[PDB]
């Protein structure tokens, strides 16, 4: 069954850099979009990034636009999220989510566009925080 | 071999990603990438007509 | 930009008690609205994907309704395994905003 795992998150100096990784198994990783979301204490969930199946098209929320960078490697069935200039407001539990339906079907530019997705499978998030 | 590939549609401005099984004899690897990046046999000589 | 509001913020119930959760969208989203539940310390789980389509594996007890701007969730016979935060999320938009999150506990 679809299993997801993420690692690499942890303590980091404020304003520095960090790298988050996520591995998956039990499905064709080269046919599902991947999204990264956070869960801060108190305040509700918040989606921060998304990447297509082939790893070409990328999109991020305005709160992390330009600062973060999402990438993937279909050969190793891994996903990554580079962090640069992270701040104290980014401390949260990052979850490695996968969309509900594969990218097959009609499309305009990228294979998975022109379709609405939702986070069906979520990996056990990893804590991320920064302090002195 | 379970192959997936892009394809055109009735709408010239739209494209679609499909998949279908292909016998290994009717597939030839491009050799630029291994484990994927396959090509239909005789594609570099003529476009076959579907019966 | 599009934003979502979820109410009631919190409520108490008991085994077999009937309660409901609802949320609204600042702009029309037709029916692209999903519901999730998250136990404390675990990752969230999908419960309802479309505005009224239940997720496979979840008990048939669960149901939802709504369209356009307002949506509602009905737990029916609350059993001990339904006590966890319920998040209202809307898709078919650039941010994919989530709800404020509502936690149902025992009275
Ligand atoms: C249907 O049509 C769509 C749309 O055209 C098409 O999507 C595109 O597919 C191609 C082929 O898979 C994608 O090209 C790959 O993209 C990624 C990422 O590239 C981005 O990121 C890098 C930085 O990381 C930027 O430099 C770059 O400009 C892009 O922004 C790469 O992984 C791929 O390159 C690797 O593979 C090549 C082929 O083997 C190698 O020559 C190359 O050196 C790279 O390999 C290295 O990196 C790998 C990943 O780390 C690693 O595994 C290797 O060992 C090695 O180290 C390649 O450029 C393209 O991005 C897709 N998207 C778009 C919008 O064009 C679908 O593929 C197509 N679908 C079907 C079924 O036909
Ligand atoms: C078209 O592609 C085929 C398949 O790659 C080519 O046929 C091969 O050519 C190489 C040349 O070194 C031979 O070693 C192989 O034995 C040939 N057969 C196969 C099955 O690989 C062919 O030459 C290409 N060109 C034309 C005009 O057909």
């Amino acid at each position: 069954e679809v299993h997801l795992v993420e690692s690499g998150g942890g303590l980091a100096t404020p304003g520095g850099s960090l790298r988050l990784s996520c591995a998956a198994s039990g499905f064709t990783f080269s046919n599902y979009w991947m999204n990264w979301v956070r869960q801060t204490p108190g305040k509700g969930l918040e989606w921060i990034a998304s990447i297509n199946s082939a790893g070409g098209a990328r999109d991020y929320a305005d709160s992390v636009m330009g600062r973060f960078t999402i990438s993937r490697d279909n050969s190793k069935n891994t996903l990554s999220l580079k962090m640069n200039s992270l701040r104290t407001e980014d401390t949260a539990v990052y979850y490695c989510a996968k969309v509900d339906e594969d990218d097959y079907g009609y499309f305009s530019i990228v294979p998975g566009d022109l379709k609405k997705y939702y986070f069906k499978y979520w990996g056990q998030g990893v804590q991320v925080t920064v302090s002195s | 071999k379970n192959c997936s590939f892009n394809m055109t549609t009735e709408l010239r401005d739209k494209r679609q990603k499909v998949y279908s099984l292909f016998y290994r004899l009717d597939i030839v690897p491009i050799n630029e990438s291994q484990g994927s990046e396959y090509r239909l046999i005789n594609c570099n000589t003529s476009a076959c007509t579907q019966a | 930009d599009i934003q979502m509001t979820q109410s009631p913020s919190s409520l108490s119930a008991s085994v077999g008690d009937r309660v409901t959760i609802t949320c609204q969208a600042s702009q029309g989203i037709s029916s692209w609205l999903a519901w999730y539940q998250q136990k404390p310390g675990k990752a969230p789980k999908s419960l309802i994907y479309k505005a009224s389509s239940l997720e496979s594996g979840v008990p048939s007890r669960f149901s939802g309704s709504g369209s356009g701007t307002d949506f509602t969730l009905t737990i029916s016979s609350l059993q001990p395994e339904d006590f966890a935060t319920y998040y209202c999320q809307q898709y078919d938009s650039a941010p994919f905003s989530f709800g404020q999150g509502t936690e149902v506990e025992i009275k």
